[PDB]
DNA sequence: CTACCGATAAGCAGATCTCTCGATTGCGTAT
DNA sequence: ATACGCTCTCTGCTTATCGGTAG
RNA sequence: UAAAUCGAGAG
């Protein structure tokens, strides 16, 4: 998507209708006769299901449109089929409205009060009237049938007429979710009480039980056959009867269309071949393998050609017309089941080779595999290595990943100072441009270029457009993923939303792997034993807005399961943590002053004095010590913000206070007014536990301070450790 | 069980006082809190068999609201023999609602004069499930049917249209002892952990 | 102490425009191939979740399957419009009538001559909705599309 | 050229000719 | 789709009202977290006090309004609460029902004001009682549910993600596959059976020691007794959904492609699901609302 | 011509009918962070494109950083357009937000 | 034969454009428009005259300076009506 | 434990079988095409075998490099496929453990009672 | 007396995370 | 030598044959 | 250039 090319129109809705026979003839490019996909000598049949006239196929130029195999978006052509088969898919409908009806009157056979009362009523929930409608049944000789049907007509127009004039319901109907419910119910009990008519009301002369064997075949018994026709001729007659009554069972929104409901929607009079490049061939180096659509498309075809056959036999004209007729009869069976195979390909009798169905059904049809979860373009896979000095809310990129991923940054006034000198680096150079979007849409290219004429083109990026239609957009250049950007990475699969977080890419210099910061463990349920995950760099501003705001890492902290935090450091800060605030940990000057400025450099901005400021020694004689506490002190003291006071907390931690000796109180933790007086840090303080010092300043200072004191505090820690080891062994 | 049978007679009796009342109409708890020698010296099922009619606030807040009779069948089953005679009783003293009792079973026969004679609206009820109120177990909050400009400020509230609320279900036992009818809106009082007391709504359906 | 066989030259991979699964036009699936990274229910469903909605149309719509495809502004279809060969325009076909029957007229390479349905216009949709258009149609369902700005 | 960019979605008249 | 509408009520995509205040006060389980520590917020009141800013909270906000009804409310429920709740007429609605939690400073959830007063009536102690809750009112007014939030998504993950620590086949017994739900909906009705629904999907977490905050339960009772019924998590409670394509997109894509078509069913293009086949924006957060750019001349 | 008008004329009586008055919209009145969010976005988007430059740029190249220094002093001429479920909007201006 | 037509169109206006809308319509859209023969109009267009943006808050006076665009949401691009007199010539 | 000796003896058996019924099936084809035959004649032998397929080590080999058994007469085996294991050889480890694995059979992995 | 509505008893349909490799992809017959 | 004929689960719904009740 | 089925693995 580009952002310079803006679209107006919008899809407000669809609506899924039948397509109809007289429909698709006038708008097919052609008819397809033969069942031969396409001849020797590699050009394709004409006629057959390619052609030049379903789509440019192989460097042949498509005649509906005239335009190359790229540019040909395809046409859609039909099948003639001679006679009308059943719709697979509305089989049950059909074989619903083929049961319950006088196959003499013409009617359904229940009694027209009852069908009347139940067109009224569901027109009634076409407008959403649903408890009006409830007491339109509370209406309680066949001269007066009629006087009570047009009783219910006035009171069913009369409601309609006082709600669509209360501001209660626009002319489009209102349908909802309990509507439908209750307009799902109504059907059902009406289409179940319309079989339990055994013999017509109309008319009372018993009609024979249709028996259904299996699909593409229908039986009567008073065991025989009948034809397709036949029942396409007998629901013809009985929507012609009944229209009235089935406008409102095949509809929910008003028709404001008016259009007549028919039996021909239930049958297949043409069969559609989508174009050419919807079909087009397996091909695997020399293996062509022809599509299993074309394959039935060409069975029903070979259907079509030997039933019109045995049809114009007939027609040139006892014995043979018997045998004739037999066989013209399985030609029907025969050519049924190959429309009902190439729709679904469960029904047929005969493994089977899928059908359009089948394209759709489960995982791995048109909608879970290819609608909801896509394949995305611009995007990273890799394995993840820990990486400290990584600032919690930044991800290392490496550079192989650094070169080929790109954005699209358009050209202003104030870019050309580092775009230019994007493309003068060239697509290899990091920081650099690997393409240039130009006013015309043309991409030029930088991957086979010259360094000279790649300085010689940044000398033209931001120029005037000698285009008067173009003067709006101006040239994009597709920068390597610089450090400023921001990158959704994701770890499959992701048990919750805090799993695909938002960080700021720092460009490594180093090796192929996704270096990623310590705290983010949790919160991705990872380890570094091999885990992989992936990237996904977005392309435009709005994007880069909402996991730089919405789904960045700073904005993550505490979970909604229960509010609590999944962030915090983990195995060996923690217990650096249990050991650097410990009372026997005294540190000489140049020690303390290294630890500090180990972790705090205020040369990008770590903390909020832009000169660190120092804490009085702990203990003045015999000379200058001090404590671990006061290294926390210190480092809370650096990284809060100024003209703002220190945190108070009184909390505990998860070693008492017989680990300590006798007397102790380190087992209970205390900051007074931003200085660490008591207790040792631990997991509950940082780390997975809530109402701890790193929840506090998070809650006090902002979420921003907590990721940066999370950063500080891991550094330190690690600084520490990193000067100081600890070590299991087998004495412990 | 004869005296068994009283002391469950009475108990069904006094739940229904009590529903009587909560719908909005004249009883009060001397009537409510009527003990088990109160019931046997004023009934010891005909002469169990009275009316009710709405207070002068019920009548405020619903001005439509009319009589109510409560009846108590002898046999253990109802035919169309006593329900046509309860459907002419009520056509006798033009009663707006009335509400029934049966023992055992009631055929359908009788439940083929429910609908008979709208916009007079008849109920039914049993006996075994008017033993216990159900409004008097703790999981079941509090229901207040709204009058119209209640209603119409609900929906005019959150611009809803009358269906999109939450729905109940015209067949609920909450429903059945408040004579809900659809269109009605209820307010609950959900006294939740998270949040305590809090005003929810549903549509009857 | 073992070197297992995981190196990471086997497991990195990282995309760029390139090669699409022509029917459906989400790139190809395969590390050999360079293809993209699948981002599914699971994804799409935490993507919503952290309310980045236009964050989940990036990744979804814009990035894999996004094109520009004219839709016929009346008769609400996808795949009926065509080019017009000049004597240079779109037009329709559903709703366009034979020229046997009636300035707005354009001819077809076969030299069929129409006259009307130039009521079309651009909308931006995922091609897998033009695939699932063309396998609707094939089994008789038609999916009317209206535009907004009629 | 003849785009969104350059051309107007939907030119109608809104009244007859004058 | 079910997501938290500018009423500050919970609704679909379509619009069918699923609850009107998330879980009865719209306070976000991202910051409810030292809302009830009180303690906490007298100690680092000034910095509270600084990181608020009430100098430009007050030019746009009501106050006296909703802290009259609150305190005449409060005062009322302590006249009351003698007798069980089916006696307790309301007479007095909460704040929250009547009055815009974001809107109006003071009003908040009973449980959240009595459990304050409780600590300003056992704690007697330069900070004053009235500054401190009005400091912690604020912060109540700054601790609502945005407009906007997948709430359906987040209870969805919050009740599924950590179920993978009775058990989850207990799960599968209230949620997918329909003390029981059943028995308790049949005789007390249907709020009894939401009741029921909460404490079962909950107590079941308890034995696992999981904290599940009852925003997530109440939100996912809501939505299955929103028929009235014991409407499962499996596609026959589905079937009852206005948008086709959630439908066709979640299983039996032939089935309710049929039901679909039968009807001529216009989908109006609101499910998430729905937006995406289609190729539209999303309709929770960022896309629910529009943008539109001021220009100068005429 | 005339069913245009009537068109046009409809599609703009319920465009007024839905647009709730400036004085009765009972929304909250702080930017929530998805407004946020979006107008950084797309002002950033429109920075790109040539876009107006109210705001100053100390050397500032990233157009969410120029949008972000246009938000710190509220000088983002857009404007919010929050949709009830019914339908019916109520237009915030930026500047009327209060961020935080 | 000079006819003045009122037409109504549905254009684009551009981010750079924002300080200038009614030039910027003129310049985007009218000036690709004139001398020009138009299908939708009838003639060819001479000039064009009384170009007027319409509003996206109908609650704006009608010389309200200020009307409400909206904007695209993928694009910076905003789309709204305008309602303009052509003095086309139909032959 | 069966070996996959014992399974490949009576694979074997099973193609001869075949073997047979194809040849016999051959012979009941020229008896209803017009006869023309004469038992006795080594011409007549070599009529009907040269036309027949006696590619019996093929199958084999098919068996082993797809691992699908195609067992005309249905067999005491509860499965139908993956019978035969890549040795990769990325190890002695790795060769050594091919060789001494059972494998309850590809019908249990689809199962859900893990007792 | 028969017709209509329930009611289990039986039969039936659809379901129960991303990623990398490898190999293989039809007999059979009448010309 | 090759082109053309092809016997391991769980939730519902739907169909079905035996009961009465009421004119 | 595909797409399926079987097998081997990573988390
Ligand atoms: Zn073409
Ligand atoms: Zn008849
Ligand atoms: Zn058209």
């Amino acid at each position: 998507m580009d952002i310079s090319k803006p679209v107006g129109s919008e899809i407000t809705s669809v609506d899924f209708g039948i397509l109809t026979a007289k429909e698709i003839r006038n708008l097919s490019a052609k008819q397809i006769t033969n069942p031969t996909v396409l001849d020797n000598l590699g050009h394709p049949v004409s006629g057959g299901l390619y052609d030049l006239a379903l789509g440019a196929f192989l460097r042949n130029l498509c005649s509906t449109c005239g335009l190359d195999e790229k540019f040909c978006p395809g046409h859609q052509g039909h099948i003639e089929l001679p006679v009308p088969c059943y719709n697979p898919l509305f089989f049950n409908q059909l074989y619903i409205y083929l049961r319950a009806s006088c196959l003499f009157c013409h009617h359904f056979r229940l009694k027209s009060v009852e069908v009347h009362r139940y067109a009224c009523k569901l027109r009634l929930l076409q407008y959403g009237l649903i408890d009006e409608s409830y007491k339109l049944d509370e209406i309680t000789s066949s001269t007066l049938l009629n006087e009570l049907k047009s009783k219910r007509s006035e009171y069913v127009d009369m409601a309609i007429a006082k709600a669509l004039s209360d501001g209660r319901t626009t002319e489009r109907g209102s349908f909802t979710a309990t509507v439908n419910d209750e307009r799902k119910k109504l059907v059902h009990e009406f289409h179940k009480k319309l079989l339990s008519r055994g013999k017509c009301d109309n008319c009372g002369m018993f009609s024979p039980k249709f028996r259904k064997d299996g699909f593409t075949k229908i039986f009567e018994t008073a065991s025989t056959y009948i034809l397709s026709t036949e029942v396409k001729n007998i629901l013809d007659t009985v929507f012609r009867k009944e229209q009235c009554v089935l406008q409102y069972v095949f509809h929910s929104r008003p028709n404001l269309s008016r259009k007549l409901v028919k039996a021909d929607s239930f049958f297949m009079d043409v069969l559609v071949v989508p174009p050419t490049r919807f079909r087009l061939p397996s091909k695997l180096g020399e293996e062509v393998h022809e599509n299993s659509q074309n394959q039935l498309l060409s069975k029903v075809l070979t259907t079509s050609l030997l039933i019109r056959d045995l049809n114009d036999d007939l027609s040139k004209l006892l014995e043979d017309r018997r045998v004739i007729f037999s066989r013209l009869m399985n030609a029907f069976v025969t050519i049924q089941n190959d429309v009902n195979a190439f729709i679904d390909s469960t029904k047929a009798q005969g493994v089977p080779i899928p059908g359009v169905k089948q394209a759709l059904e489960k995982k791995e049809g048109l909608f879970r595999k290819h609608m909801m979860g896509k394949r995305v373009n611009y995007a990273a896979r890799s394995v993840i290595s820990p990486d400290p000095n990584i600032e919690t809310n930044e991800i290392g990129v490496p550079p192989v990943f650094a070169v080929k991923l790109t954005y699209p940054e358009p050209v202003t006034a104030y870019n050309i100072a580092e775009l230019r000198q994007a493309v003068i680096n060239g697509p290899d150079k990091w920081p650099g441009a690997t393409q240039i979007q130009n006013e015309d849409g043309s991409l030029v290219s930088l991957i086979g270029m010259s360094v000279e004429q790649r300085k010689a083109l940044a000398n033209q990026l931001l120029t005037p457009s000698s285009n008067v239609s173009t003067h709006t957009l101006n040239k994009k250049v597709y920068r390597h993923i610089k450090n400023r950007d921001v990158v959704l990475m994701n770890r499959q699969p992701t048990l919750h939303k805090a799993s695909m977080m938002g960080h700021k890419v720092r460009v490594l210099p180093n090796e192929k792997t996704l270096r990623l910061h310590y705290a983010n463990t949790g919160a991705y349920n990872a380890d570094f034993d091999g885990d992989e995950m992936n990237m996904h760099f977005p392309q435009n501003e709005n994007a880069r807005a909402e996991a730089l705001n919405l789904a960045n890492t700073d904005s993550q902290y505490l979970t909604p399961t229960s509010g609590s935090p999944v962030r915090g450091l983990i195995q060996d800060h923690i217990s650096a943590g249990v050991w650097l605030t410990s009372k026997d940990s005294f540190f000489t000057r140049e020690q303390y002053q290294q630890y500090i400025y180990g972790c705090i450099r205020p040369e990008d901005g770590h903390t909020t004095r832009s000169k660190i400021v120092t804490l009085p020694p702990t203990i003045f004689k015999p000379y200058p010590l001090w404590t671990g506490k006061q290294i926390i002190t210190t480092v809370l003291l650096n990284v809060t913000p100024p003209d703002m006071p220190g945190i108070n907390l009184i909390s505990k931690n998860k070693i008492k206070n017989e680990y300590w000796g006798k007397g102790s109180l380190e087992n209970e933790v205390l900051f007074k007014d931003g200085a660490l007086l008591c207790g040792i840090l631990d997991k509950s303080q940082y780390g997975a536990s809530k109402y701890g010092i790193v929840h506090s300043l998070h809650e006090v200072y902002g979420p921003e301070v907590a990721a940066k004191v999370l950063s500080v505090l891991g550094r330190l820690f690690t600084n520490y450790i990193t000067a100081t080891a600890f070590t299991c062994g087998m004495d412990d | 069980e004869n005296e068994r049978n009283i002391s469950r007679l009475w108990r069904a009796f006094r739940t229904v006082k009590e529903m009587v009342k909560d719908r909005g109409y004249f009883i009060t708890q001397e009537e409510v809190e009527l003990p088990l020698e109160d019931f046997k010296a004023k009934y010891c099922r005909k002469m169990m068999s009275f009316q009710a009619n709405p207070t002068e606030e019920s009548i405020s807040k619903f001005p439509d609201m009319g009589s109510l009779w409560v009846e108590f069948c002898d046999e253990p089953s109802v035919g169309v023999k006593t329900m046509k005679t309860f459907v002419i009783h009520i056509q006798e003293k033009n009663f707006q609602t009335g509400i029934f009792v049966y023992q055992n079973n009631i055929t359908p026969s009788a439940m083929k004069l429910v609908p008979s004679i709208p916009p007079a609206t008849i109920e039914t009820f049993n006996e075994a499930a008017l033993v216990v109120n159900i409004t008097h177990h703790e999981l079941v909050p509090k229901h207040i049917r709204l009058s119209s400009d209640e209603k119409r400020e609900l929906l005019k509230r959150y611009r809803l249209k009358e269906s999109q609320l939450p729905r109940i279900q015209r067949a609920d036992p909450v429903a059945l002892y408040l004579g809900l009818k659809r269109g009605e809106v209820v307010k609950i009082i959900r006294k939740s952990e998270t949040s305590g007391r809090y005003a929810s709504y549903r549509i009857c359906m | 102490y073992q070197r297992l066989r995981h190196m990471v030259n086997d497991k990195f991979q990282v995309r760029s425009t390139g090669p699409v699964n022509s029917l459906t036009m989400q790139p190809v699936k395969g590390r050999k191939r360079h293809g993209g990274i699948r981002v599914g229910e699971m994804e799409r469903d935490a993507l919503i979740g952290h309310g980045t909605s236009f964050l989940l149309q990036d990744r979804l719509l814009n990035s894999s399957d996004y094109t520009q495809a004219s839709v016929c502004r009346e008769c609400g279809s996808i795949l009926t419009t065509q080019q017009s060969v000049p004597r240079s325009t779109v037009c329709c076909r559903r709703c366009s009538m034979r020229f046997e029957d009636a300035s707005q007229i354009w001819e077809d390479g076969q030299g069929n001559k129409f006259v009307g349905g130039n009521e079309t216009t651009t909308v931006a949709i995922p091609f897998v909705l033009k695939y699932l258009d063309s396998e609707l149609s094939a089994m008789g369902i038609r999916l009317r599309y209206n535009v907004e700005p009629k | 050229t003849a785009t969104t960019l350059n051309t107007p979605v939907v030119i109608h008249a809104t009244q007859l000719p004058q | 789709g079910v997501h938290v509408s500018y009423d500050n009520s919970i609704r679909d995509a379509d619009g069918t009202l699923v609850q009107f205040m998330y879980g009865g006060d719209a306070i976000d389980i991202t910051k409810e977290s030292h809302m009830t520590q009180f303690e906490f917020c007298l100690d680092n009141y000034y910095a509270l006090l600084k990181k608020y800013n009430p100098s430009a909270l007050i030019e746009h906000l009501d106050v006296e309004s909703a802290l009259k009804y609150s305190k005449k409310t409060l005062k009322y429920r302590k006249k009351h609460s003698k007798e069980p709740h089916y006696k307790q007429s309301v007479k007095y609605d909460p704040v929250l029902a009547k009055y815009n939690p974001a809107k109006y400073l003071g009003s908040v959830s009973e449980n959240f004001q009595d459990k304050l007063e409780s600590f300003l009536d056992k704690n007697s102690k330069g900070v004053n009682e009235k500054k401190f809750r009005a400091l912690m009112q604020l912060k109540y007014m700054r601790s609502l549910i945005n407009p906007g939030e997948a709430v359906g998504i987040i209870a969805s993950q919050s009740v599924g993600e950590p179920s993978t620590q009775l058990g989850i086949p207990r799960l599968r017994e209230i949620v997918m596959t329909a003390n029981d739900v059943a028995a308790v909906l049949k005789t007390y009705g249907v709020e009894a059976a939401r009741n029921t629904i909460v404490n079962e999907i909950n107590n079941v977490f308890s034995r696992y020691a999981i904290s599940v905050s009852f925003r997530h339960l109440d939100l996912i009772a809501d939505m299955m007794t929103r028929q009235g019924t014991y409407l499962a998590f499996n596609r026959q409670g589905m079937e009852t959904s206005t948008s086709s394509f959630m439908k066709m997109s979640y299983e039996t894509t032939c089935q309710f492609l049929t039901k679909a078509v039968l009807d001529n069913e216009r989908e109006q293009l609101d499910s998430p699901s729905a937006r995406i086949v289609v190729g539209k924006l999303n309709n929770v957060g960022t896309g629910s609302f529009d943008v539109l750019a001021k220009v100068p001349n005429a | 011509p005339e069913d245009f008008q009537q068109h046009e004329q409809i599609r703009r009586k319920t465009l007024k009918e839905k647009a709730i008055p400036k004085d009765q919209r009972a929304t909250t009145p702080y930017m929530t962070k998805y407004e946020r969010a979006r107008i950084l976005g797309t002002r950033a988007l429109q920075i790109s494109m040539n876009a107006p430059v109210f705001v100053d740029l100390e050397g500032e190249t990233d157009p969410l950083r120029i949008a972000m220094k246009e938000l710190a002093e509220k000088k983002i001429p857009l404007v919010i357009r929050r949709y009830l479920p019914d339908g019916s909007f109520e237009d915030w201006s930026v500047e009327e937000l209060i961020v935080d | 034969c000079i006819v003045r037509v009122p037409i109504a169109l549905y254009v684009s206006l551009a981010p750079m454009y924002l300080e200038n809308p009614l030039q910027g319509v003129m310049k985007q859209h009218l000036n690709p428009l004139v001398m020009k023969y138009n299908n939708k109009v009838g003639g060819v267009v001479l000039g064009y005259e009384g170009l007027k943006i319409l509003d996206a808050d109908p609650l704006s006076k009608e010389d309200t300076s200020e009307k409400l665009i909206k904007i695209t949401p993928d694009t910076p691009f905003g789309f709204t009506w305008c309602h303009v007199n052509l003095y086309v010539w139909q032959p | 434990v069966l070996l996959g000796g014992f399974l490949y003896g009576m694979i074997l058996k099973e193609k001869i079988d075949e073997y047979l019924q194809n040849i016999i099936a051959q012979v009941r084809m020229d008896i209803n095409r017009g006869m023309a035959i004469n038992f006795k004649d080594k011409r007549y032998m070599s009529r009907v075998l040269m036309r027949v397929n006696e590619n019996i080590g093929s199958k084999m080999q098919y068996f082993l490099s797809t691992g699908n058994l195609v067992s005309q007469s249905g067999l005491d085996l509860q499965q139908v496929s993956g019978y035969t294991v890549v040795a990769e050889k990325i190890n002695f480890y790795r060769f050594i453990s091919h060789f001494r694995m059972v494998h309850r059979g590809s019908f249990f992995a689809q199962l859900k009672t893990t007792t």
